[PDB]
């Protein structure tokens, strides 16, 4: 068959990771410009909304060396790929669990209904990447909202986990943090409550 | 805004690290058990951000000066430069390259690391550039030491440093480590043998690169990157 | 009534696919994790039930004519034909042999199928026989489709057809897949490459038979099936 | 070492097991003679009774393209190997999940006491194969009954199972169903309560 | 209007089959039996035409929609994709790729076939397109089935499809046939072995090409083919 | 030595050509726009002739499977190679024998004087490459006219011909076929009277 | 693939081919039974026939040491292959052409018509194969009749010969010899005329 350049391996991110990609959540001094975990400044368009979590091990216990990458639609659906620190909102961001800090934030938008392939509209989402010591390749899942249960029922990517019971792990908490609208989303990397991860 | 135009060869996760491989010990309870769920290509998938105009310091990719307090760090001047393609060949241009490394006795400067080799008080270890408009990056920087670590009795990293690429979208987004030319620690070392296949660790391996070296200055290696290949779309809801 | 008076090579389930192989996603969670506990022979095991007085209609093993609806089925007409032995060489008579499969399109008839391509009107997918009186079997068919299916991002089933065979016991009962000389999907296929060592791969490859077709109207595979030897008991209780 | 030939190796049955083996369920025409769950007419001596089941995956959800093969002795404690719809008895049947409920059911007789090859009696047993999707090879089990403990303690089948804990598994509970004497037997493939699995 | 402005590299007929091949039987009495006579190239041959303002039909490359007399047609999906380069490895653009096949079953919608497999109303069996600037061309189409013939008593034609290439010139014009990779009658087949070379043989040999499939709905074959040599003149008529 | 990329190897048209080549032909439904044997609209420049032919094997019988594709010079010796269905002359065009029709024609103009590379004049001639079942590789020749025997007699393309007797096969015979001029080609593959085939 | 046991190959009988299969032929002394050219006694059903015939070969010369073999129907369509010659009719016969008598001859009767697999009228023929130096496998063919032009038309053996032409070399040709009904089949190997052989 057909066989093209083998993709360069993945490796973990290892323990030190913030020293390259999480600057400030390393303690370690900042250059100018850092990719960070606000999407979105005051001024942006949309429902304005911080996303908390944590991140937990097979043996339940924190993963404080977590690294997060995470990529959503602005407000009204659509994916904004010109990353610049002068937008008022960037699709992409990054966030970190630490030793000081376990369980990391996002300062967003609710993300817009985006349509599939199929041109099937899927629910309100927002892509996570998920890197740490002693994980080999990255972990793909999606935070759906549990105020948006009508659209998670019918998510085309939702309705690809067979059981019922495993999409509830991909539904984030509605919430208040000092009176502001938040979701907690915490991950289970393994075994009760395992949260669903992607291949794609 | 971006668009869904494009298709990302499927991932083959026998070539990666599998999720669970005991002997590097902290995997063992930080691996899924169940199955990873496939799903189709879509727009959220095959976009990701363009960091053209991210704001680059002058050093950012020069890291015997960008931690710069008085001195040089001590140590073997490097180049570290290749480029980045997709699996059809193709150059990546503009694309975000991140590194980071321990110093040149294997010792990093985060709180976490307490390794007794001394932290060198001009070396930070942190670098980043683009790939220019044919896809390849460079750094300048000290080869890394060997890094001895918490997981057997006596376990020590390979000279490594470590990579993250952006690529065209999430889908290609990529972590690893390069390792450096004949080093004997290579084939002992858990992590590097997280991969089974032999020759997906050799594409790990940078290569002394004489021909890129300044005379009387430093040395280069050569380490190329290649991200899933990158198609049209066709003949698809139809 | 049946009677103890036979003993069955034990299996080696070293050969056999092992329960849990992660690749084929759903053996993750189907598969035990404690160990078989193994008991010895007894007229439970060493008998099982015979099909010779079962009724069969005249197209059962006959795929091309057993679901009319007022046509042939498209796609490549086959005879798919062979010998079912145990592994002491003997033949195995009377014996039932039932198999079952998609269509030309790699669609199963079938209310769990949903993949895009078409159901043929004149083609339904299943067929049995039995053995005669020297341990063949025939049926005649059409060339299965490759199969996509929710496994890995892009997984296609080879060209195969479900087999089942009862043998002489509950022992020796079986069911198995037939795949098709040279197909690329073969070495591809995580139900495959359930089966840890090649050459047992290899044993669930059919052959094109040119010796076996009907010039000018259909082609032939010859896929022979090997049951545990049976043996007489000896020296037991004593 | 002496090799023989070796035997043709397992596969999975897959998700599409009853088009060739439970064509009712399937969604499919039947033909004129299949091989089905009702192992005994009404006038086939002994006890007549119901059996039924579900089966669960390593996650406690419902395994519903499952495929059984069963083998019993008939209330004499004959195995009736010549199988025709037309005998009173059949040793054995076949039966299945299906989605929905994911409830198999046979009709059949309790079985009588048969002895071991050294002539212990055994007791009364059903004889077990479980296919399916995502089973490589079939797992073989046996179904005892509840309201034979006696019988039941001095197996020398059972008492093979180290932990008798673990032979609990096997016993089927004793229960009725449209009032008439039915015995349910639930299989766990994988983890808590996992059901004891034969290699013969 | 055209002009004589290139040379094309001498075809060589050992590489290709030649005229009398008596096992495939027909060309018996209709190879010549006198020498070829060799002419130099002259506008008349180094020109041809060019099929760029040729008017195409929406469907015209996809064989599953260009016959649609009510639904898909029965059969193995695939798209067949490849690139047309000259023998200097220079991609030949905007060029006529024609083909033509059987269906699923081997049977072929002219009237002169009359094989008892039958037709697939919704399966013609004929495709045309242009290669891109790039040289590149794709179909979408149904696996033919083996075809019996009457050439030995009991030959079959393996899976194949029937491919013309127009080219820059009359000089490079190619009618050709695509074979599928492990097909175990490639071996057997006369009209295969007209070739004499087995390396010409696996030029033919499309492959199954996994990263060009769109899953859960078609797999792909990719098949590249090389036309003559085109070069300028050079130091003639001096 | 210096070796290129093998060509693509030939095989043959085979009997079923005119289902791709040909679609009327195969008692197929046409496309909109297809290649076929009318190169020449009647406004075409030059004098309008029809040229058809037959096609014998080496047994003297017709082949009447036959594929044939021309290209030729307009009236003025010009190369028209934009092919368009709305130009007034094309130089491409295809015809076909068939068993409705074991005779083939093509509807065209007298291709004016063309000169080989060394500048001299080749007389009139139409290019023509055939295809059929039992042809392995396509057979090249060209037509030339009987009505310009001076301009043959100088040809530096037929003088390549050793023998006159074999350049009698490329000269097409003037004729009329209802009342219109014509040229009759008849092609003999092997045997008495073989065609003069070319390689280029 | 499946590769049988390879069949032993053919070689040519050779010039003296008759010592062994034609011994009165050859001039040598026979034994009490010899398999010969007549295969029908006086007494046989069905309308007595003398058949004759002469093999060229390619240079239009005879070939003077071919053997023969012959197999045909009785004269109600029914093959008897109990060779016995006591019988008043055999299905099996063999002649020769010789240094002597360069023309082969067999008296037997006119077979009836026998269907194909398909049920389809064969119309009446004997099976010949044809033995000799240079000849390394032997020839196969038939013989038919050319009063049996109706039958003959219609048979679906010889409307598997291609051309027309060629079916009319298995027509043997209907005279009288000596007052009896006889018919002369010639046979030639190559070239002008070549008689179609076949295989099965
Ligand atoms: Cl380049
Ligand atoms: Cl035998
Ligand atoms: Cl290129
Ligand atoms: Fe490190
Ligand atoms: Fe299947
Ligand atoms: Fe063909």
């Amino acid at each position: 068959p057909i066989e093209l350049l083998p993709e360069t391996p993945s490796q973990t991110a290892g323990p030190y990771v913030h020293i390259g990609l999480a600057l400030e959540a390393a303690g370690n001094p900042t250059r100018d410009q850092e990719i960070w975990n606000r999407l979105a400044k005051p001024d942006a368009p949309g429902e304005h909304i911080l996303l908390l979590g944590q991140v937990y091990d097979g043996n339940g216990h924190l993963v404080r060396d977590s690294f997060l990458e995470v990529w959503q639609a602005d407000a009204n659906g659509e994916y904004q790929d010109a990353y610049n620190l002068e937008n008022a909102f960037n699709s992409f961001g990054r966030t970190a669990t630490t030793f000081d800090a376990g369980e990391w934030t996002l300062h967003t938008v609710k993300p817009g209904v985006v349509n599939n392939a199929a041109g099937v509209p899927m629910a309100p989402h927002i892509n996570i990447s998920l890197f740490a010591r002693g994980i080999n390749i990255h972990l793909h899942t999606r935070l759906y909202f549990d105020d948006e249960a009508q659209a998670n029922a019918k998510c085309p990517v939702l309705n690809l986990i067979e059981q019922p019971q495993r999409r509830e792990t991909l539904i984030a908490k509605r919430c208040e943090v000092d009176g502001k609208t938040a979701y907690r989303f915490d991950i289970r990397i393994q075994g009760e409550g395992e949260t669903v991860f992607f291949d794609f | 805004p971006a668009q869904d135009n494009s298709r990302f060869v499927i991932r083959d996760r026998n070539w990666h690290p599998k999720a669970l491989t005991p002997d590097y010990k902290t995997s063992i309870a930080r691996s899924p058990r169940q199955a990873l769920v496939s799903i189709p290509q879509s727009i959220s998938e095959t976009t990701g951000p363009n960091f053209s105009h991210l704001g680059f310091g002058a050093h950012d990719h020069d890291l015997l000066l960008n931690f710069n307090n008085g001195g040089l760090p001590i140590g073997e001047r490097i180049i570290v430069a290749g480029r980045v393609v997709d699996q059809y060949g193709k150059p990546v241009p503009n694309t975000l390259v991140e590194m980071w490394q321990a110093n040149a006795g294997g010792r990093y400067r985060h709180k976490n690391d307490r390794y007794l080799a001394p932290l060198d008080p001009n070396f930070g270890g942190v670098g980043r550039c683009l790939t220019d408009s044919d896809g390849y990056y460079s750094f300048r920087t000290i080869k890394p030491g060997p890094h001895p670590w918490r997981n057997g009795p006596n376990d020590w990293r390979p000279a490594h440093i470590h990579f993250g690429i952006s690529g065209p979208s999430i889908a290609t987004k990529l972590i690893t480590q390069l390792y450096f030319e004949g080093d004997p620690l290579i084939p002992m070392c858990p992590i590097v043998k997280s991969i089974a296949n032999p020759e997906a660790v050799q594409q790990l391996i940078a290569k002394l690169d004489m021909n890129n070296a300044n005379p009387m200055d430093c040395l280069a290696y050569r380490f190329d990157i290649v991200l899933r290949g990158q198609r049209k779309t066709h003949f698809e809801n139809c």
